[PDB]
């Protein structure tokens, strides 16, 4: 029929059971207790996108390629939501997208695109740069 | 990207070839330990990689790669290596192989076709089970291996272990009846479905009958051996594949 | 050039072509271009050997490597069994001439062939290899009995390659009171060894020998001669191998690549014939084509020992001196003008007569006469003696091919290909090892399905080269290399797509389904189609599959001629175009029409079923190839002359 998912911000979302059948954690949480189930680890701004992806696969694609074009603060939140719901398809397609964002890039600009802190010391940085080649 | 748990960064670090996997290794101190977990270095092709082909799939610049991933990678990964394809290598000695086979004990697929390999490249294989769970072993063209390499291969498979599914001694013209009577020890090979002895011209059908009587799963379409010999399955097996071939050894020219 | 035929002296009766009367530039040529000019002046029949090509080997000072000339050898060597595809073709031409109103006995090779079969447990394998090579040895025995030119050296002699080639040496030929110098091009691996004895001979592929036995000449660009002056007596303690490696090392560093290395000077008389043959047999080491040691007094003092009589050696002297092919070590009057001389003083060799004086009356004289009586299982082997070969119909080794079916003398007009279907769609650098079969027969191939219907076990499938007399096995291995990258399939699989039926099966099984429907075939390829050496069935295979033309961006020059001489029109895309510049996927129907009077290098329009016309260059070089194509091939053209 319809299952009720509650986000972190107090809002309740309704969706069909076959949609939540792909959510392995929900599929395992719907065969033991037998509608108002809360999800306090995913925000509604990410639920609106994860349910949008999940309803498309009710049965890399270009629809996924256009759907996965957002800010990193939202893409990585989507990945953290797919890890919590164990949606293997979404998790795998977002892993593919992120690993595509790393294809052919020097280790210097990786930190610039992903906003990483160079937490190296010169005695290790010279040891790490020396052993990763053979390259 | 830092809020992601390590189990998701490990999944992200799977669509990256080993060149990108080592570029990412010098971004942060967490990735430096996280790109050498072992689930990312299962299959390694040191000859395709030092050619522009970074495959890392299920199944010169070259000396630098074999010297790099022998002190920089294989000690750290290091026991989670599944395959190792050194086929048609320009710079691979019996020393650069004795040091890879000592760090990969869970190897599943060796491939040493047409390499300057002697029967001393298997000296690291002595504790009776060294590289068990080995499924594929391709030594086609290593004409320098005698029946002493097979005494270390028949020991480095274990006991019933002995899960070899492929054996391609195709050109190793120096193995004899003792080189095959030793493979039928402990087991012998009960899963072997392919036995390419096409080129070993100095074995005898009496010593090959003893080998075939210990490989019950042997497919006969994939049982090649010398044409000038009277081994088993004469009306169902195949003949030598090294006819009209300059690469591999052959007792006749087939011209 | 029938006016230089001067009679020799009063020795017995002989005549010869006195090339010395060609001008004041003949005494200037090297001694290896004089052999080319002599062989060119007596075969100048106007069709194959032009007259514009005799005044092209004579103008050698200015017409070096930038010009190509033909060469008419005096004989042909063929290795162990590389002569089967030629002798089977002649045995089939005998029948094709019989069933045409012709005498099946004029059919002989156009030059003396020598089938050196003993070339290319250790003893227990010999009996099995004989029992395996029994039908082919029987065919060689019949062919030696039947054809006047052909001669066979049976398997088992002394010992591999060295004095068998000196026993066949006939340095001055006799053919109907004519005299001319020897020349031996063939598929023997040690065939350059004859150069250290005054015999201009190099190595060619199997197709080129098979085409020289049919009257066509070997093509060749005017080489550069690097005449290596070799003066001074060697040091009192040097060996033969030391001097040999010294000369070889001095020639390797100067870099003689694809050029004649004729030797001359006053120290050449110190090199024995066993040393000249050694320096000649090592041409691939310093990268040369030949190392010609002209005929001098040492050569004849060697011939006197080995086989020949005095009444023959005096005539040889007189001929070689009257035509200026004799190099006097102490009477050098006419000195050549090599394009790049090299000085080698033999006083610069560090590690003689005591060993050279031995081989004069010692074993050499005995070894040659012992081999003369070396020529057990060969004169014990039943073989036919009839004019036509008694073909065995249950045979899988020797089969009469279908090149002459049907022959129909006075050839028909040029048939236009109509509604062909691309059999193969290939890439760039398609070597002849992908076209021609070789190696063991694959257990899952078309040839294995053929040989299994004949009742052969999988271990009785021989190699693909041990069944080169059987044309069915050979055309079932054409384009059946597991590394064949067919662009209809993608991945490198030895298969193709039958278009009217849609299925994916072997190349032979597709060409065969195309044959039953009467649909011609073509082939699309890329750059340097047919690269590499010339293997047999590299042009026979495609022709017997049903191919009528080949489309490629560029062929190898050696393979374009073998395609023309089998009846496969080799076509090139206009400069700039290719397959991926016209929208051709390879699934249309191409239609040609050779208009009339095929001039060399003519452009002809190929049409399609998708309404896409495009011009394509008919890569015909000269009128010899245009005529070989108008006659449906070289074998048909030759068989029409015997009828
Ligand atoms: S290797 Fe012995 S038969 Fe080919």
């Amino acid at each position: 029929p319809s299952i009720k998912l509650q986000s972190s911000d107090g809002e309740i979302f309704e969706v069909d059971v076959e949609i939540a059948k792909q959510s392995v954690t929900i599929k395992t949480m719907l065969e033991d207790l037998g509608d108002p189930v809360p999800l306090p680890n995913v925000n509604a701004a990410i639920l609106k996108k994860v349910i949008q992806w999940c309803t498309h696969h009710k049965d890399i694609p270009v629809w996924d390629q256009e759907f996965l074009k957002v800010d990193q603060g939202t893409l990585f939140e989507l990945i953290l939501a797919a890890n919590y719901l164990d949606i293997k398809g979404l998790l795998d397609v977002t892993c593919k997208t992120v690993a595509n964002m790393i294809k052919g890039k020097t280790p210097e600009e990786i930190r610039k695109t992903f906003n990483i802190k160079n937490d190296f010391t010169e005695e290790e940085e010279a040891q790490v740069r020396k052993e990763n080649q053979w390259c | 990207i830092t809020h992601l748990p390590p189990e998701v960064m490990l999944s992200i670090f799977s669509y990256l070839n080993p060149q990108e996997l080592c570029r990412c290794s010098q971004v942060s101190m967490k990735w430096s330990q996280l790109t050498k977990t072992g689930s990312l270095w299962k299959h390694l092709y040191p000859v395709h990689w030092a050619r522009g082909d970074w495959y890392s799939g299920p199944a010169q610049m070259e000396k630098r790669l074999l010297h790099g991933l022998i002190h920089n990678v294989l000690p750290y990964v290091g026991t989670s290596v599944k395959t190792l394809v050194l086929a048609y290598s320009s710079a691979v000695s019996s020393k650069m192989v004795r040091q890879i086979l000592e760090l990969c004990p869970n190897l599943e697929h060796l491939d040493l076709t047409q390499t300057d390999i002697s029967d001393s490249a298997f000296d690291s294989w002595s504790w009776l089970g060294c590289c068990q769970s080995l499924r594929h072993l391709d030594l086609s063209g290593c004409e320098k291996i005698t029946d002493v390499a097979l005494e270390k291969i028949s020991r480095a498979l274990g006991i019933l272990g002995r899960v070899l599914l492929f054996l391609s001694l195709s050109g190793c013209y120096q193995i004899t009846d003792h080189g095959l009577r030793v493979l039928t020890l402990g087991g012998g090979l009960p899963y072997l479905e392919h036995l390419n002895l096409s080129g070993c011209l100095t074995i005898t059908g009496a010593g090959l009958q003893d080998l075939v009587s210990a490989c019950p799963s042997l497919n006969d379409e994939y049982f090649y051996y010398c044409d000038n010999i009277n081994g088993p399955h004469a009306d169902t097996a195949s003949g030598c594949q090294n006819l009209q071939c300059g690469f591999r050894a052959c007792c006749r020219s087939g011209e | 050039f029938e006016y230089l035929i001067e009679t020799l002296n009063d020795s017995s009766h002989k005549k010869f072509f006195d090339v010395s009367k060609l001008g004041t530039k003949y005494d200037v040529l090297p001694y290896s271009i004089r052999v080319l000019l002599e062989a060119a002046v007596r075969n100048c029949d106007g069709f194959l050997m032009k007259k514009e090509d005799v005044m092209n080997i004579l103008d050698w000072k200015t017409k070096q490597s930038n010009v190509e000339v033909p060469f008419f050898p005096a004989r042909v060597l063929l290795q162990d069994f590389t002569g089967i595809p030629a002798m089977v073709d002649f045995a089939a031409m005998r029948e094709a001439v019989k069933t045409l109103g012709g005498d099946p006995e004029k059919v002989h090779p156009a030059c003396p062939t020598d089938l050196t079969v003993d070339h290319s447990t250790v003893l227990k394998n010999q009996e099995v290899e004989f029992g395996r090579n029994r039908e082919r040895l029987q065919f060689f025995k019949w062919s030696s009995r039947v054809f006047k030119n052909v001669a066979v050296i049976p398997p088992g002699t002394g010992m591999a390659h060295q004095i068998n080639l000196e026993y066949l040496s006939r340095v001055v030929f006799e053919e109907k009171d004519l005299l001319f110098p020897d020349s031996v091009v063939g598929t023997d691996s040690h065939i350059t060894m004859v150069n250290g004895l005054g015999i201009l001979g190099w190595g060619v592929g199997g197709i080129e020998t098979e085409a020289v036995m049919l009257g066509l000449p070997v093509s060749l660009t005017l080489p550069e001669v690097v005449g290596c002056e070799l003066t001074g007596s060697s040091n009192p303690f040097v060996t033969s191998i030391d001097v040999v490696l010294g000369i070889t090392k001095h020639l390797r560093q100067v870099g003689v690549a694809g050029k004649f290395v004729e030797f001359f000077g006053s120290g050449v008389s110190q090199l024995s014939i066993v040393d000249r043959t050694t320096i000649a047999n090592m041409c691939p080491e310093y990268g040369a084509i030949l190392s010609f040691f002209p005929v001098d007094n040492v050569t004849l003092k060697h011939l006197e020992h080995t086989g020949f009589s005095k009444a023959k050696l005096e005539s040889m002297e007189t001929y070689l001196k009257a035509v200026k092919l004799f190099r006097n070590d102490q009477n050098s009057s006419g000195e050549p003008e090599y394009s790049q001389v090299i000085q080698i003083n033999l006083n610069s060799i560090v590690p003689r007569e005591e060993v050279h004086r031995v081989e004069e009356e010692h074993v050499i004289l005995s070894m040659f006469k012992a081999l003369k009586d070396k020529i057990k299982r060969w004169n014990s082997l039943e073989a036919p003696d009839s004019v036509l070969f008694p073909w065995d119909l249950k045979s899988t080794y020797i089969r009469c091919p279908s090149f002459f079916d049907k022959l129909t003398k006075e050839p028909i007009a040029l048939q236009a290909i109509e509604n062909a279907h691309v059999l193969l769609y290939l890439g760039d650098s398609v070597t002849t090892d992908h076209i021609s079969p070789a190696g063991s027969i694959a257990r899952n191939s078309a040839a294995a399905k053929y040989l299994t219907n004949r009742g052969l076990t999988p271990r009785e499938f021989n190699s693909y080269g041990a069944r080169r007399g059987n044309d069915a096995v050979m055309t079932r291995g054409t384009f059946a290399n597991i590394k064949l990258f067919n662009k209809f399939i993608g991945k490198p699989a030895p298969k193709t797509i039958h278009f009217p039926s849609g299925q994916t099966l072997d190349v032979f099984e597709a060409a065969e389904l195309y044959q039953k429907e009467g649909i011609p075939l073509i082939i699309l390829a890329g750059k340097k189609y047919g690269s590499g050496n010339s293997r047999d069935w590299a042009a026979k295979g495609p022709y017997l599959l049903g191919v009528k033309a080949v489309l490629a961006e560029s062929y190898e020059k050696i393979h374009k001629d073998h395609l023309i001489g089998i009846g496969i029109a080799p076509l090139q895309f206009l400069p700039g175009e290719n397959a991926d510049s016209l929208g051709l996927s390879g699934r249309e129907t191409f239609s040609l029409t050779f208009p009339e009077e095929l001039s060399p290098g003519i452009t002809l329009n190929i049409q399609t079923s998708t309404g896409k016309v495009f011009s394509v260059i008919a890569s015909f070089e000269d009128d010899v190839e245009i005529t070989l194509y108008k006659h449906g091939g070289l074998l048909n053209f030759v068989a029409r002359k015997f009828s």
